[PDB]
């Protein structure tokens, strides 16, 4: 169970993960400003792809990023146990 | 039962933004396969709702609102935004509980000779109230002189065609937008997912 | 001899920005008192000219261009700016050598029944050339269907009137603009002008 | 002969002056980016007011600000002998 | 600016960072339950060691881990902009 | 840098410290039984008061006391380099 | 952030300043003819005082006067964002 | 019962103590690195002397320092109830 | 940590730097006669910019150029470990 | 005329240069502590090698590096116009 | 029964480090007073064993290794050290379970005329194995040519004498070293403390 | 005239460090190509003299001292250093004005059988004075028994062979060293360069 995070720019974050599941059909990357009922935004990558780029974060905000594995057989989302808090500026 | 999202997301013709379709779906299991098969999305933003816990919502009706807009106007399909799409075509309430899903439709809706069948309301006397729709083709009186119902110098036919051509920039390309609004019986903290 | 700046600046009726008056003034002494009686300005900018050394600038002709625009739009009366006033009404050169004087004319031009006599070009087939004036009132065609010279769907009459009303915000109020463009004989570093 | 400068904002400047001129119709405050082709701008103040506010300067450039006394009798401008350079924050 | 996290065991976590500090005296790794109103656990590692191990997390708890770079010169602490949430299960 | 401990009573421990950081907003005195999964208890004192009293420790039990300097700007807890182990009467 | 100048006599310039640098060890007031390929003159004042007099300016010359905060760690000279140009 | 610890140098520690025993023959200051298989080292001081200096600790590791009272007629070591952990600078 | 110097002309110098820092508000570029006790030229460039031009160096003089990262939060100035001497 | 310097480590400096010198036979990189009676020492690289690595710089001292081009025809050293001070820390 | 520590620590003739005396002491109680009467130690270190809890150990025998070495060489009486005394005279194993006790014997072993009774092996073909002891005095061949057992150029007698003088610095003075190696009885957690 | 550095640097056989060869060269011009052809140098250090300005140096004699030593001992050919080479073989004065040039000679001076021809003094009664040469072979009495000229216990032959094999580590390989010492006529600051 691995997660690697690189801040490419203060507004842009590159995430790589290795999650211990099989037949992961999609990886869902969910990011949102902490609390405040902010908009919660998802980016979907096919299960082949274990890296994603988040960009256009607001310049001065605490974002929470969570990675989920989606399995079509179950119709179910499995959370990655590691989650990211990022401070954009 | 499974949500008819296939009919929403996969339809041959999407609505003009002024004529945005509303489909009412009684409480249904969201098959995420259908949604996720469309990716990458320009936006998949949810407000008051966690996108991946959409099946856990204790919702009674979901409204799918569907239409085509330019990519740079997808910014306007959000609570509290302003601009000619938010103001005159499709207004979201400030307390929206739901998701905005937008995907680039350049391959389906543009034509090399230009698709002009997708219309937006360019002029309206007053802003739309949330989820209001207005399909009237009254001539808009911009000037002092009444228009007599005929177009002219100060009198505009209120609907304008989007020009969608494959070679337009990524911002001018057509994006299909689906807006999901949920009627929630209880706060999202309750759970009513599949047994 | 004194410049006829009284005629340019105190004229009771200014031009519409589509029909902007160009007055040619031959080499003359600028009485800044007449100009300064307009204070406070929204802009008094000069490009390539020192605003206070205007008399030491030696020129064969100064071209005074006059029109009315919204206060929001005075930003667009500058080199390289874009927007409806720059792009379709009055394009200032990139190498402009002159002063842009814009003052609030809310008292002169606004009316409680709004002053719809000032017209601007909203649609044009291409960006205006620097200092081009376009009086043409042909119908602009947005759509794929020929307009047959009559207004209608995608077929707009190109001029629109401004709504100028005393109640409108400081940005939507009318500002009278005079652009002084100099046909220089010498650069202002030269010893020249009145003794 | 006096000049005072307060940077009320990193992009805004409040200037005071006192020239020994016999009479002044207007003070002209002229500002612009130093040595550039950039616009040179004036704010005209009646001779009764011996303070002026300059605002909306571009961040991160050197502006030069000069005060001129206008005399209507001769339409000349007399430069204030003190001149300001400001590096906007 | 990098953070990399490997969960070696549900209760044991390996953390690698590459933080762009000019000089670092100490890295402080701070962790605790997400409620924040709760006892903190702290490791201090030398500025040369930018890999650390967190062991014996309580099972079934949400832990927040934050990295600070500390410099003696002026009591400077910088938080790493990436903070990690872990769900020990 | 100093730490003094007096066992004023077998379960009452009086602690006095001096450390070089000035930026201390609060000192938190954190005490707990050694690894027994017992709840760690935090006592907070305002940074002007460089001494504290702990009370109510169980008899016959081994306790760790750590002093942390708290800075609110980034929640930094910096541990005092000297930590106390106490074996109650 | 303030700068204040009183010209008292045509050739003497009384400068006062305030800036937010706390760790200022000394202020350096540095002046000379504008780009004039000519010597630049340095006046140093204690960080405790925020006024100085420059004297002996040549007549008819445009002087540039700049205030630098001097920090003895590694010789920083930070230029107060306001500079004075003066014509005698 | 007192324990006063002064860190005179990052690698050096001065300890002063009292434990309330009549006729201690020697005090033994035992120190060593924490937890791992490590050298444990003693300094022996007569019962007359209630202060001791430890030197040459490895930079950047945790040491445990314990004081013992040795009683000759009983041949027995009585620990001081207060014990030190020190993180070397 | 990098510094690059291109002399564009005997009296003009193009300076590029990479200085590892967490947040930099300004880069301060200080230059002057190597002998010290001499007037200081200072350029402030915004921390967004990693290039600066020095021009108008006096011919035939040794100049020293030093780059300082400056961040306002505590008036922190850090000198770049690499400093330049140039003979014009 | 170009010189580039990158610090590989606080004690090691990688230097690249271009100078407009016709037919350099050797480049000589001369380094030493500033001003002192310290040693001055040289690295010699063939005239085709326009890059050199300086290593083993004493920590916390100011080194001066100077590049010379050696021409065997002339038996002269021509100094590079740009010279480097480095502080090793 | 009380250990024969008095015989080890109080003896008149300590061994030379090449011929270090190993005494096997049967299971016994450490009379700590005999150790502590030697204070201040240069080192009292124990590895695995806690110095104050020697009597809590269960041990079948303790081996006392006795020798005199130079004070700057006491550094080498630890596991994993290297140097002439470690490598050619007394090597401790990396998993040593025991104590190193060293005290300044300048008073006893130095003489104003220099001692020179204490010998150390200066040359050996290879490192000693842990607890190996060599009394051999074959001449060490440093060079290319066989020595035929005659000392000379490149042919060195392997033992050298120490120059212990009262005036030598505290680092060059003689330190007596006793190394206690414990034969721990099975699990070190077992306590055999006397009643 | 050009310095005979050919005979100094391309000497066929270098001296043993105890027998370090001194050549006196009358005022000469350094052909730096001769020096620089040897690169990479392990050391080219100059004390008091700038290495590139050797021809500007006002000098009447240069002494070139040549010897072979181990690579890790090249450190000791600097003023103030201590160890067998400095202490017993070749001592640089602390006020040395000159250069130390050392280059790896593993290709020439080692042999796979070991080249034992290079001797160094291992024992001497007292430190060598600056630029003193010994070359004695009197047996070193290390103890209280005078040796009577016979090698043995505490009776060492003062010289020991280096072992130089191609396979040894870089620190144990043979380095050729040349020390250039200048008798300065005035100071390094005075210039006497060839016209």
């Amino acid at each position: 169970t691995k997660l690697e995070v690189v801040a490419a720019t203060p507004t842009s974050l590159l995430i790589s993960w290795r999650m211990p599941m099989f037949t992961v059909d999609f990886y869902v990357i969910q990011y949102g400003e902490t609390g405040g009922n902010s908009p919660v935004q998802v980016q979907v990558v096919p299960g082949s792809t274990r890296t994603a780029t988040i960009s256009g974060l607001k310049p001065g905000v605490d974002y929470t990023i969570t990675v989920y594995a989606y399995v079509q057989r179950d119709n179910l989302h499995y959370p990655h146990p590691i989650s990211i808090n990022y401070r954009t500026g | 039962n499974l949500c008819p999202f296939d009919e929403v997301f996969n339809a041959t013709r999407f609505a003009s933004v002024y004529a945005w379709n509303r489909k009412r779906i009684s409480n249904c299991v969201a098959d995420y396969s259908v949604l996720y098969n469309l990716a990458p999305f320009f936006t998949f933003k949810c407000y008051g709702v966690s996108p991946t816990k959409l099946n856990d919502l204790c919702f009674t009706n979901v409204y799918a609102d569907s239409f085509v807009i330019r990519g740079d106007e997808v910014r306007q399909i959000a609570p509290g935004q302003t601009g000619n799409i938010a103001d005159y075509n499709y207004k979201l309430p400030d307390d929206f509980t739901g998701c905005v899903i937008a995907w680039n439709s350049n391959k389906l809706d543009s034509k090399v000779s230009g698709n002009y069948n997708y219309l937006y309301r360019l002029f309206r006397k007053s802003n739309l109230k949330p989820f209001e729709r207005d399909i009237s083709t009254e001539i808009y009186q911009a000037g002092n002189k009444p228009c007599n119902g005929v177009a002219g110098f100060n009198c505009y036919f209120p609907l304008r065609s989007y020009s969608f051509r494959p070679t337009y920039g990524v911002g001018h390309q057509p994006y299909r937008v689906v807006v999901l609004s949920f009627e929630l019986l209880h706060a999202p903290a309750t759970v009513c997912g599949p047994k």
